[PDB]
RNA sequence: AUCAUUUUAAAAAAGCGUAAAAGCUUAAUAUUAGAUAAAUUAAUGUUAAAAAUUAAUUGAUACUUAAAUAAUCAUAGAUGAA
């Protein structure tokens, strides 16, 4: 009953918009990559369901 | 000189160990590393056993930027070949 | 590769979204193999006179149309465009669909059955179909059409499964009839084929085989081979 | 298949464009945006390119100079030519009409002084 | 002529003097095919010139196909006579020499099961350039 | 001068690097000394074996200059040596028979990287994969095997 | 030259000239392969 | 999402040839060392860094 | 489109006119000594650069004819205050020549004289194997300098004979 | 046999080349500038959304399938355009 739906699902869409209007999202973004430093990756799928605000891998590491 | 690998006088030769020492990774060579070609009749039946990991995607599109190389060259000589000369053919070549 | 690879190891966890989607398409399409799209296609045309020769419409363009009816019901003969008919065969759907002919007022269903061009000028001669009406049998073919099976032991290993026919010759008798067959051929073997009565056990009610046109349901389908280890081993010894 | 036994040679008629260069001076404003990427690909061309058909005291540089009117190209070749220019309204290839309205006469200078600056003639075929 | 007793018998068959018919061409066999486009006197050197080159095609090396690929249904039909230099007219007909087939306007040459589409039109072309007959090339494709 | 005339693949012995009249065809009309150039390479493998061949490049010049460069020795050479056999399959994909297992071929690839300069941006994921192609061109399966091998000494022209 | 009333490329580098009602092939290559259509 | 988040930017652009010149001195160009934070996203010569001087 | 390019040196200095009506285009080059007009159909637009000196055009008549008005163009400014120039050499025993005040005295191996004389040229020896021509025209140089040419030419076998200092040569084995 | 890796991209190569090597060019591709991407048809009345729309045509450009029309050439004899 969810086939048809699932093949074009995708959740990195929303990502045009969460980076032009979420303030509290790149300030915090800004710390992460330019002073300290960790292998982050930003918005990250989670099996097309949700986007994590930020992650770190392989470690399966979550910042929301 | 009793020597399996040793290039280097100087080190010994790294001994077996069991195959759980190893990282992971030795693992996903012993599958059979499939084309992309079969690897889409796998997800025709969504056999959960035979699926790819994450690196062989990368593998598997450099089967596909060398194959659309392959026909564009198998076309110009089809066409420019002469009739005297042979093809390659796409079959299998049973032997004997 | 398009990115180095010491940013590929950091976003390796990345690729499930590659994979996960083939699951998607590939499994779709070999579901829907047999089934028709639920989507009506027209094709507005106009009626034939004496007039309208063959080479007067050719410089303008058009084509003649054929059309062979059933059972009682009288031919009819139609004009249309080129770039008409060759949108028609540019659906996957173009050896079975059904589509309109408006007319005016009126509407003719049909299939595709063939078209001829003239080989050594290579235009558009003439564009042929195949009447359907719904109470009355009608001639359609049913493609084959084989999955791939994981699932038997014997066409995993060292088997080749063998085709013989791509497609069956039937009569339908009601609206929505299977675009093509699918099969799954693990029950099958060596020691047994498929036969096309284990077809026509398996089908609609209002579909039936044409006798008229095959031969006989004993005939065979799918075949598979032994093993190759089994004839090589042997080849050499 | 068959080998060529005419030999067409090229080498003479081979005319490039920064030859006769002792140095160059690239120059940048942050703020052109069509006279900082014909600069861009100069710099490369200066340095990309191959060294038999340049001077043997060529340098090229690149600097950033916010305090300029516009981008620009300075340049100084042998006999003693020196000029510059500016890039917020050039191409490519108006450039190197230039270079070769300077390149044609240094030959008819040095020419004259006995100096041969051409090339043999094995050095590209057709 | 008499097709009952071949060798045995002495054959002759009336030249015909302007003989011609259309077949109407159609695929039965396979998918792609050859068909002839003017009615004319199909030799057999018009065969056996280009007949290597339909074997490098459609059969290869350690490759083994259980169906079929070629359907041909040539055979010869006409005697062509003639007779000696220094020979007055009448007193009989002219002896033979040769022996050919008359062939009508779409006659199916060659009737083929996937083959490669790329080498029979640039097989077909080269063909009717000797000939300097019509032939064309179709598939089920292009159809 | 700098520029590139030419480039050359050769094999040699690590330590016994030595004037062969069998590698002057080559470098003979680039007039390049055999004797000096072989002294900068028995002087840098001295910490290697010597019967083992490797292979190096050599980018020769316009003025008859040379910058000689090492790689690890050939990569079919180092199988045949655990697989114990010189000659392997004319034909490939068909005949398949020989056998080495993954706890070797990770530490034959270590070689490779260890020295190779192409390779000093790769993964080892990466390099073990790009054997088991030369595998299947020669015969070779990647089968667990808990056994060691015993020592040989497969040929190389040199 | 030879006339061919074929004309006929051999090298890619052969290339056609038309002064007139006269045409011919020329290359810059092989000069042999030129040629004129009478 | 790391090209807006970038505070000192540094463009730069390669005046390779070809890595014959470098692998005939057993030299080559590292990225490990610095792994940054951008690599040819649209222009495929252009890589951006915070490190205003870059060897 | 082909956008052609109209260069001028910098010893010229230019203006460019046009009507109250815009009806007409004209443009005006002037020169210590000389001076020249030419205009512009409605059809044809125009940018300067003050930059290179360069002129760019498209043309919405698409008159092919215009690839050669500019190289008229263009060599007719340059043919003011400056030369166009050449180099012919010789490689050969038994080849020499003389010169004197723009008479050139040329020996290869011919029974018949061989004078070159320049009207209104400039000629100036290097070397014995080696002399460059100058004139304000092209046309008239060629038509100077060729027929030292045809003289003695490359021999396909050996480059041995008379050249140009910038051509194609052609070379084919032989007596290996 | 047609694998695999590094690459922004690069064929166990579609070809020339070599005693074998070397060396040259296409496919695939980047930087910069110039520069084509324009017109439409049919659907569920109004409520999902930091978000996502199907079937389909005509036309400009390049690759590709190819055919048709028009002009030109496709050597000419023997009393003199004929
Ligand atoms: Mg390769
Ligand atoms: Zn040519």
């Amino acid at each position: 009953a969810c086939q048809d739906a699932e093949a074009t699902w995708d959740a990195s869409r929303q990502i045009d918009s969460i980076m032009e209007n979420n303030k509290e999202w790149k300030s915090i973004g800004v710390l992460l990559q330019n002073r300290l430093e960790f292998n982050s990756i930003g918005l990250d799928n989670f099996e097309n369901l949700l986007l994590i605000d930020w992650a770190i891998m392989p470690q399966r590491v979550a910042i929301m | 000189s009793e020597d399996v690998i040793n290039i280097w006088k100087d080190r010994t030769d790294p001994e077996l160990n069991p195959i759980n020492t190893y990282p992971i990774w030795l693992s996903h060579l012993l599958l059979p590393q499939l084309r992309f070609e079969q690897v889409a009749e796998v997800y025709m039946a969504d056999e959960d056993l035979l699926k790819p990991h994450n690196r062989d995607m990368k593998r598997l599109i450099n089967q596909i930027r060398r194959f659309g190389i392959y026909e564009q060259n198998y076309t110009k000589l089809a066409k420019s070949l002469s009739l005297d000369f042979v093809l390659p053919a796409r079959q299998e070549k049973d032997l004997f | 590769t398009i990115v180095g690879s010491q940013f590929d190891a950091q976003t390796e966890h990345v690729n499930k979204l590659a994979l996960d989607l083939a699951n998607k398409k590939y499994r779709k399409m070999a579901l829907d193999q047999a089934v028709l799209r639920k989507e009506k296609v027209v094709v507005p045309a106009e009626f034939r006179t004496e007039k309208d020769s063959l080479i007067s419409l050719k410089k303008e363009l058009r084509s003649p149309v054929y059309i062979k009816g059933h059972t009682g019901i009288p031919d009819v003969d139609l004009i249309a465009d080129n770039r008409q008919v060759f949108s028609i065969r540019r659906r996957l759907q173009f050896q079975n669909q059904s589509f309109y002919f408006k007319v005016g007022n009126e509407e003719f269903r049909c299939t595709y059955d063939h078209i001829q061009i003239h080989p050594m000028e290579k235009w558009l001669v003439y564009s042929k179909y195949r009447r359907y009406v719904v109470g009355k049998p009608n001639s359609i073919f049913l493609p084959i059409n084989i999955l791939p099976t994981f699932q038997n032991n014997a066409i995993v290993r060292g088997s080749e499964i063998v085709q013989l026919l791509d497609g069956i010759w039937v009569n339908s008798y009601n609206d929505e009839y299977p675009h093509s067959i699918v099969i799954d051929p693990e029950n099958l073997s060596k020691i047994r084929p498929l036969r096309i009565g284990d077809i026509h056990n398996f089908l609609p009610d209002g579909v039936e085989i044409d006798k008229t046109k095959c031969l006989s349901l004993h005939q065979k389908v799918i075949k598979i081979t032994g093993d190759k280890e089994r004839k090589l081993d042997i080849a050499l010894q | 298949g068959k080998k060529r036994r005419v030999q067409v040679f090229t080498g003479s008629m081979l005319q490039p464009l920064y030859r006769y260069l002792l140095s160059a001076k690239i120059g940048v404003n942050p703020l052109d945006l069509h006279g900082q990427n014909i600069a861009k690909q100069i710099f490369l061309k200066c340095k990309q390119a191959r060294p038999k058909y340049l001077q043997n005291d060529f340098n090229a540089t690149l600097v950033q100079d916010n305090e300029a009117p516009a981008s620009y190209f300075h340049a100084k070749f042998v006999n003693g030519y020196e000029q510059k220019w500016y890039l917020h309204k050039s191409t490519e290839e108006e450039i190197n009409r230039n270079l070769k309205y300077f390149n044609y006469q240094i030959e008819m200078e040095r020419n004259l002084q006995g100096h041969d600056d051409e090339y043999e003639d094995e050095e590209t075929q057709l | 002529m008499r097709f009952k007793n071949l060798s045995n018998t002495k054959q002759v068959s009336f030249k015909l003097r302007n003989f011609k018919k259309t077949t109407k061409y159609r695929l039965v066999f396979g998918n792609s095919m050859i068909l002839l486009y003017k009615n004319a006197r199909f030799e057999s050197i018009y065969f056996e010139l280009f007949r290597k080159y339909i074997k490098v095609i459609s059969k290869k090396k350690n490759i083994n196909i259980n169906y079929r690929n070629c359907w041909i249904f040539l055979r010869m039909n006409t005697p062509l006579t003639k007779k000696s230099k220094n020979s007055r007219m009448g007193k009989g007909k002219g002896a033979l020499y040769r022996w050919l087939v008359r062939l009508p306007k779409h006659y199916k040459l060659l009737e083929f099961k996937n083959v490669n589409y790329y080498r029979l039109n640039f097989l077909t072309k080269k063909w009717s350039k000797r000939l300097s007959l019509p032939l064309a090339f179709v598939s089920k494709a292009n159809l | 001068m700098a520029e590139i005339k030419a480039i050359i693949n050769l094999r040699l012995l690590a330590g016994i690097a030595k004037p062969n009249p069998k590698m002057g065809q080559s470098l003979g009309p680039l007039g390049i000394n055999m004797m000096h150039f072989c002294k900068d390479f028995n002087a840098a493998t001295a910490h290697i074996r010597s019967d083992i061949p490797l292979r190096v490049q050599v980018a020769a010049k316009v003025d008859r200059s040379y910058s000689y460069i090492i790689k690890p020795p050939e990569t079919s050479w180092l199988i045949k040596k655990v697989i114990m056999k010189e000659k392997l399959t004319q034909y490939a994909g068909h005949v398949n028979l020989d056998y080495i297992d993954v706890r070797y071929v990770y530490e034959i690839a270590k070689i490779k990287k260890e020295i190779d300069i192409d390779f000093k941006r790769a993964t080892l994921e990466s390099i073990c994969n790009c054997i088991i192609g030369q595998c299947n061109s020669m015969g070779v399966n990647v089968s667990i095997i808990d056994e060691k091998p015993k020592p040989f000494n497969p040929k190389a022209k040199v | 030259m030879k006339i061919k009333s074929a004309l006929k490329k051999y090298c890619q580098h052969c290339y056609i000239v038309k002064r007139g009602k006269k045409v011919m092939i020329k290359c810059k290559i092989d000069p042999r392969h030129k040629q004129r259509q009478g | 999402i790391k090209s807006t988040l970038l505070i000192n930017n540094n463009y730069y652009f390669n005046y390779i040839t070809n890595g014959l010149d470098l692998k005939y001195d057993n030299t080559f160009q590292n990225f490990e060392l610095n792994t940054l934070s951008i690599k040819n996203y649209k222009n495929k010569n252009l890589i951006i860094s915070n490190n205003n001087q870059l060897d | 489109m082909k956008r052609n390019i109209l260069f001028i040196p910098f010893n010229i200095s230019y203006s460019y006119i046009e009507k109250n009506n815009n009806t007409v285009k004209f443009l005006y080059l002037y020169n210590n000594d000389y001076f020249f007009s030419i205009n512009f159909n409605e059809k044809q637009s125009i940018v300067i650069n003050e930059d290179t000196n360069t002129i760019v055009v498209e043309t919405r008549n698409f008159n092919n004819k215009i690839n050669l008005f500019n190289n008229e163009f263009n060599k007719f400014i340059y043919s003011w205050d400056n030369f166009f120039f050449n180099k012919i050499k010789f490689t050969g025993k038994g080849f020499k020549w003389k010169k004197k005040e723009t008479n050139l005295f040329l020996f290869f191996n011919r029974a018949h004289k061989c004078f070159f004389i320049g009207n209104n040229i400039i000629l100036k020896r290097l070397s014995k194997s080696k002399v460059i021509l100058l004139k304000n025209n092209y046309n008239h140089l060629i038509h100077d300098s060729i027929l030292v040419r045809t003289i003695r030419s490359n021999n396909i076998f050996t480059k041995r004979g008379l050249r140009f200092s910038r051509q194609i040569i052609l070379k084919k084995k032989g007596k290996t």
